[PDB]
Protein backbone atom coordinates (compact mmCIF):
# COMPACT_ATOMS: atom_id res chain seq x y z
CA UNK A 1 0.00 0.00 0.00
CA UNK A 2 2.21 3.17 1.82
CA UNK A 3 4.32 0.96 3.10
CA UNK A 4 8.34 0.60 1.52
CA UNK A 5 8.02 -3.28 1.12
CA UNK A 6 10.26 -4.76 3.40
CA UNK A 7 13.13 -7.61 2.80
CA UNK A 8 11.72 -10.73 1.85
CA UNK A 9 13.72 -12.51 4.83
CA UNK A 10 11.19 -11.28 7.10
CA UNK B 1 18.04 -4.42 32.33
CA UNK B 2 20.41 -2.90 34.47
CA UNK B 3 20.46 -0.35 31.90
CA UNK B 4 17.07 -0.07 31.37
CA UNK B 5 15.64 3.60 30.71
CA UNK B 6 18.70 5.58 29.98
CA UNK B 7 18.55 6.22 26.51
CA UNK B 8 22.72 6.25 24.28
CA UNK B 9 21.60 9.85 22.73
CA UNK B 10 20.38 11.52 25.25
CA UNK B 11 21.18 9.98 29.37
CA UNK B 12 24.20 8.11 28.35
CA UNK B 13 25.74 11.01 27.04
CA UNK B 14 24.06 13.90 29.51
CA UNK B 15 22.26 15.62 26.87
CA UNK B 16 18.38 16.29 27.16
CA UNK B 17 15.56 16.34 24.87
CA UNK B 18 13.73 19.44 23.88
CA UNK B 19 10.60 18.55 26.11
CA UNK B 20 11.34 16.87 29.47
CA UNK B 21 11.86 20.03 31.26
CA UNK B 22 8.01 20.18 30.95
CA UNK B 23 7.71 16.43 33.14
CA UNK B 24 10.03 17.57 35.59
CA UNK B 25 8.59 21.06 36.28
CA UNK B 26 5.06 19.04 36.79
CA UNK B 27 6.87 16.18 39.00
CA UNK B 28 5.68 18.18 43.04
CA UNK C 1 -1.55 11.15 17.97
CA UNK C 2 -2.80 14.63 17.94
CA UNK C 3 -1.83 17.73 18.72
CA UNK C 4 2.30 16.22 19.50
CA UNK C 5 5.15 16.96 17.79
CA UNK C 6 7.95 15.34 15.26
CA UNK C 7 10.42 13.04 17.73
CA UNK C 8 14.42 13.51 18.15
CA UNK C 9 16.04 11.04 16.93
CA UNK C 10 16.55 8.21 20.00
CA UNK C 11 14.06 10.10 21.93
CA UNK C 12 11.89 7.30 22.63
CA UNK C 13 14.20 3.81 21.57
CA UNK C 14 12.19 1.29 23.40
CA UNK C 15 9.31 2.07 20.72
CA UNK C 16 7.86 -0.95 18.76
CA UNK C 17 5.76 -0.78 15.39
CA UNK C 18 3.67 -3.46 15.20
CA UNK C 19 3.70 -4.59 11.85
CA UNK C 20 0.77 -6.83 9.80
CA UNK C 21 2.63 -9.08 7.22
CA UNK C 22 -0.10 -9.05 4.78
CA UNK C 23 -1.31 -6.56 3.64
CA UNK C 24 1.61 -4.78 5.00
CA UNK C 25 0.58 -2.09 7.19
CA UNK C 26 0.71 -1.25 11.01
CA UNK C 27 -0.82 -2.32 13.48
CA UNK C 28 -0.42 -0.75 16.87
CA UNK C 29 2.40 0.58 18.72
CA UNK C 30 4.24 -1.44 21.32
CA UNK C 31 7.36 -0.82 23.83
CA UNK C 32 10.44 -2.92 24.48
CA UNK C 33 11.44 -4.19 27.88
CA UNK C 34 14.15 -6.59 27.45
CA UNK C 35 16.05 -8.19 24.82
CA UNK C 36 13.54 -10.47 23.85
CA UNK C 37 9.85 -9.15 25.17
CA UNK C 38 7.45 -6.51 24.03
CA UNK C 39 4.71 -5.23 25.77
CA UNK C 40 1.29 -3.98 24.17
CA UNK C 41 -2.16 -3.57 24.41
CA UNK C 42 -4.31 -6.49 24.25
CA UNK C 43 -6.93 -5.03 21.98
CA UNK C 44 -4.13 -4.76 19.56
CA UNK C 45 -4.18 -8.53 19.32
CA UNK C 46 -7.97 -9.86 20.54
CA UNK C 47 -10.97 -7.53 19.64
CA UNK C 48 -13.89 -9.96 18.77
CA UNK C 49 -16.20 -6.87 18.13
CA UNK C 50 -14.20 -5.68 15.36
CA UNK C 51 -13.20 -9.47 14.03
CA UNK C 52 -9.24 -9.08 15.56
CA UNK C 53 -7.65 -12.01 16.20
CA UNK C 54 -4.12 -12.16 15.69
CA UNK C 55 -1.82 -15.21 15.69
CA UNK C 56 2.78 -14.85 16.30
CA UNK C 57 2.69 -15.82 12.18
CA UNK C 58 0.41 -13.34 11.11
CA UNK C 59 2.96 -10.40 12.64
CA UNK C 60 6.29 -8.87 12.97
CA UNK C 61 7.93 -6.61 15.27
CA UNK C 62 9.91 -3.44 13.87
CA UNK C 63 12.08 -1.99 16.61
CA UNK C 64 14.58 1.36 16.45
CA UNK C 65 12.34 2.81 13.71
CA UNK C 66 11.49 6.86 13.22
CA UNK C 67 10.06 7.46 9.83
CA UNK C 68 6.47 5.37 9.43
CA UNK C 69 6.90 4.21 6.12
CA UNK C 70 10.01 3.86 5.56
CA UNK C 71 12.13 0.67 5.77
CA UNK C 72 14.83 1.93 7.73
CA UNK C 73 17.88 0.37 6.20
CA UNK C 74 20.94 -0.17 8.60
CA UNK C 75 18.66 1.36 11.48
CA UNK C 76 15.82 -0.73 12.46
CA UNK C 77 15.71 -4.31 13.45
CA UNK C 78 12.30 -6.34 12.29
CA UNK C 79 11.42 -9.60 14.62
CA UNK C 80 9.94 -12.27 14.38
CA UNK C 81 7.19 -13.84 17.00
CA UNK C 82 7.90 -17.01 18.87
CA UNK C 83 4.93 -16.37 21.48
CA UNK C 84 1.76 -13.85 22.34
CA UNK C 85 0.59 -13.52 26.30
CA UNK C 86 -2.62 -12.23 26.80
CA UNK C 87 -3.99 -11.59 30.34
CA UNK C 88 -6.45 -14.07 31.50
CA UNK C 89 -9.10 -11.73 32.55
CA UNK C 90 -8.63 -9.16 29.60
CA UNK C 91 -12.11 -7.53 29.40
CA UNK C 92 -12.89 -7.00 25.72
CA UNK C 93 -16.37 -7.22 26.31
CA UNK C 94 -16.98 -4.17 27.80
CA UNK C 95 -14.31 -1.72 29.07
CA UNK C 96 -10.96 -3.32 28.43
CA UNK C 97 -9.99 -3.84 31.79
CA UNK C 98 -6.63 -5.65 31.69
CA UNK C 99 -5.77 -4.30 28.07
CA UNK C 100 -2.47 -5.56 28.05
CA UNK C 101 -0.47 -8.62 26.44
CA UNK C 102 3.36 -9.51 26.32
CA UNK C 103 4.78 -10.93 23.26
CA UNK C 104 8.07 -13.11 23.32
CA UNK C 105 10.35 -12.61 20.26
CA UNK C 106 12.13 -15.31 18.55
CA UNK C 107 15.18 -14.18 19.04
CA UNK C 108 16.95 -11.52 21.67
CA UNK C 109 17.27 -7.90 19.62
CA UNK C 110 20.73 -6.43 18.93
CA UNK C 111 20.77 -2.87 21.48
CA UNK C 112 21.88 0.49 19.66
CA UNK C 113 21.65 3.98 19.50
CA UNK C 114 18.16 3.48 18.42
CA UNK C 115 16.80 0.08 20.41
CA UNK C 116 16.79 -0.10 24.22
CA UNK C 117 14.52 -1.03 26.79
CA UNK C 118 12.72 1.04 29.00
CA UNK C 119 12.06 0.10 32.54
CA UNK C 120 8.79 -1.13 34.16
CA UNK C 121 7.58 0.46 37.62
CA UNK C 122 8.70 -0.69 40.59
CA UNK C 123 5.48 0.10 43.97
CA UNK C 124 7.23 2.84 44.76
CA UNK C 125 7.92 4.67 41.75
CA UNK C 126 4.29 4.32 41.26
CA UNK C 127 3.01 5.70 43.93
CA UNK C 128 5.39 8.79 43.51
CA UNK C 129 4.84 9.44 39.83
CA UNK C 130 1.50 8.41 39.15
CA UNK C 131 -0.61 11.34 40.73
CA UNK C 132 -2.81 14.05 39.18
CA UNK C 133 -0.76 16.96 37.15
CA UNK C 134 1.80 15.03 36.93
CA UNK C 135 3.02 14.82 32.97
CA UNK C 136 4.20 11.56 31.23
CA UNK C 137 4.44 11.53 27.66
CA UNK C 138 2.97 9.52 24.78
CA UNK C 139 4.35 8.35 21.85
CA UNK C 140 2.62 7.01 18.51
CA UNK C 141 2.70 6.54 14.50
CA UNK C 142 -0.99 7.00 14.47
CA UNK C 143 -3.51 9.24 13.22
CA UNK C 144 -2.96 13.10 13.22
CA UNK C 145 -6.91 13.96 13.59
CA UNK C 146 -10.06 12.33 14.86
CA UNK C 147 -10.88 10.71 11.19
CA UNK C 148 -3.90 12.28 8.22
CA UNK C 149 -1.14 9.88 8.83
CA UNK C 150 2.94 11.34 9.98
CA UNK C 151 5.51 11.04 8.17
CA UNK C 152 7.24 10.83 11.76
CA UNK C 153 6.76 9.29 15.22
CA UNK C 154 4.98 11.67 17.04
CA UNK C 155 5.62 12.89 20.59
CA UNK C 156 3.15 14.42 23.06
CA UNK C 157 3.19 15.43 26.69
CA UNK C 158 0.10 14.94 28.71
CA UNK C 159 -0.83 15.16 32.75
CA UNK C 160 -2.67 12.70 34.51
CA UNK C 161 -6.31 13.59 35.66
CA UNK C 162 -7.62 13.27 39.15
CA UNK C 163 -9.71 9.90 39.23
CA UNK C 164 -13.44 11.79 39.38
CA UNK C 165 -12.33 13.56 36.58
CA UNK C 166 -11.85 10.86 34.75
CA UNK C 167 -15.25 8.95 35.80
CA UNK C 168 -17.61 12.32 34.81
CA UNK C 169 -15.76 12.43 31.37
CA UNK C 170 -17.52 9.15 30.68
CA UNK C 171 -20.19 6.45 30.46
CA UNK C 172 -17.81 3.59 30.39
CA UNK C 173 -17.36 1.91 33.58
CA UNK C 174 -13.56 3.04 34.41
CA UNK C 175 -11.18 0.56 37.28
CA UNK C 176 -8.20 0.55 39.03
CA UNK C 177 -6.35 -1.04 36.47
CA UNK C 178 -6.84 2.22 34.48
CA UNK C 179 -5.68 6.17 34.94
CA UNK C 180 -6.45 8.88 32.23
CA UNK C 181 -4.28 11.72 30.90
CA UNK C 182 -4.86 14.92 29.24
CA UNK C 183 -5.51 19.05 29.34
CA UNK C 184 -8.93 19.95 30.73
CA UNK C 185 -10.99 22.07 28.26
CA UNK C 186 -9.67 25.05 30.47
CA UNK C 187 -6.24 24.55 30.25
CA UNK C 188 -5.64 26.02 26.50
CA UNK C 189 -2.84 23.03 25.51
CA UNK C 190 -4.19 19.52 24.24
CA UNK C 191 -2.99 16.22 22.85
CA UNK C 192 -4.14 13.18 22.61
CA UNK C 193 -3.40 9.31 21.14
CA UNK C 194 -5.66 8.09 18.58
CA UNK C 195 -6.54 4.83 16.41
CA UNK C 196 -3.04 3.61 15.65
CA UNK C 197 -1.37 4.64 18.41
CA UNK C 198 -3.05 1.54 20.93
CA UNK C 199 -0.48 -0.36 22.31
CA UNK C 200 1.97 2.43 22.53
CA UNK C 201 3.65 3.31 25.95
CA UNK C 202 2.81 6.53 28.45
CA UNK C 203 6.49 7.05 30.00
CA UNK C 204 7.45 9.05 33.03
CA UNK C 205 11.19 10.11 33.67
CA UNK C 206 11.94 9.39 37.28
CA UNK C 207 13.27 12.53 39.12
CA UNK C 208 14.85 10.15 41.56
CA UNK C 209 16.91 8.04 39.34
CA UNK C 210 16.53 9.84 36.00
CA UNK C 211 15.46 6.73 34.43
CA UNK C 212 12.45 6.40 31.94
CA UNK C 213 9.65 4.27 33.20
CA UNK C 214 6.56 3.16 30.99
CA UNK C 215 3.49 3.96 33.62
CA UNK C 216 0.53 3.21 31.12
CA UNK C 217 -0.19 1.71 28.05
CA UNK C 218 -2.39 3.30 25.35
CA UNK C 219 -5.78 2.18 25.57
CA UNK C 220 -8.88 3.73 25.08
CA UNK C 221 -10.89 6.44 24.24
CA UNK C 222 -14.26 8.59 22.42
CA UNK C 223 -13.50 10.05 19.73
CA UNK C 224 -9.28 11.95 19.88
CA UNK C 225 -8.27 15.14 21.49
CA UNK C 226 -11.96 16.24 22.10
CA UNK C 227 -12.72 18.64 24.55
CA UNK C 228 -14.04 17.25 28.42
CA UNK C 229 -12.94 13.70 26.99
CA UNK C 230 -9.55 11.76 28.06
CA UNK C 231 -7.29 9.09 26.85
CA UNK C 232 -7.33 6.29 29.29
CA UNK C 233 -4.42 3.99 29.71
CA UNK C 234 -3.53 0.77 31.23
CA UNK C 235 -1.93 1.03 34.84
CA UNK C 236 1.36 -0.83 33.95
CA UNK C 237 2.33 -1.22 37.76
CA UNK C 238 -1.04 -2.86 38.46
CA UNK C 239 -0.50 -5.83 36.33
CA UNK C 240 2.71 -6.45 37.05
CA UNK C 241 2.21 -9.49 39.52
CA UNK C 242 0.85 -10.89 35.98
CA UNK C 243 3.74 -9.47 33.89
CA UNK C 244 6.27 -10.90 35.78
CA UNK C 245 4.49 -14.32 36.00
CA UNK C 246 4.89 -14.60 32.05
CA UNK C 247 8.48 -13.70 32.32
CA UNK C 248 9.72 -15.67 34.98
CA UNK C 249 7.50 -18.62 33.64
CA UNK C 250 8.54 -18.58 30.24
CA UNK C 251 11.70 -16.98 30.25
N1 LIG D 1 -13.59 4.34 21.14
C1 LIG D 1 -13.53 3.02 21.85
C2 LIG D 1 -14.19 3.12 23.24
C3 LIG D 1 -14.22 1.76 23.97
C4 LIG D 1 -13.57 1.63 25.20
C5 LIG D 1 -13.61 0.45 25.94
C6 LIG D 1 -14.19 -0.69 25.35
C7 LIG D 1 -14.86 -0.57 24.13
C8 LIG D 1 -14.85 0.63 23.42
C9 LIG D 1 -12.06 2.61 21.98
O1 LIG D 1 -11.29 3.49 22.36
N2 LIG D 1 -11.58 1.47 21.45
C10 LIG D 1 -12.41 0.43 20.81
C11 LIG D 1 -11.49 -0.78 21.02
C12 LIG D 1 -10.07 -0.18 20.79
C13 LIG D 1 -10.15 1.19 21.52
C14 LIG D 1 -9.35 2.24 20.78
O2 LIG D 1 -9.72 2.67 19.70
N3 LIG D 1 -8.21 2.68 21.38
C15 LIG D 1 -7.35 3.61 20.62
C16 LIG D 1 -7.27 4.96 21.37
C17 LIG D 1 -7.86 6.07 20.79
C18 LIG D 1 -7.84 7.30 21.42
C19 LIG D 1 -7.17 7.45 22.64
C20 LIG D 1 -6.56 6.34 23.23
CL1 LIG D 1 -5.75 6.54 24.77
C21 LIG D 1 -6.60 5.09 22.60
NA1 LIG E 1 -19.27 8.68 34.47
NA1 LIG F 1 -9.64 15.84 25.54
Amino acid sequence: GDFEEIPEEY
Amino acid sequence: EADCGLRPLFEKKSLEDKTERELLESYI
Amino acid sequence: IVEGSDAEIGMSPWQVMLFRKSPQELLCGASLISDRWVLTAAHCLLYPPWDKNFTENDLLVRIGKHSRTRYERNIEKISMLEKIYIHPRYNWRENLDRDIALMKLKKPVAFSDYIHPVCLPDRETAASLLQAGYKGRVTGWGNLKETGQPSVLQVVNLPIVERPVCKDSTRIRITDNMFCAGYKPDEGKRGDACEGDSGGPFVMKSPFNNRWYQMGIVSWGEGCDRDGKYGFYTHVFRLKKWIQKVIDQFG
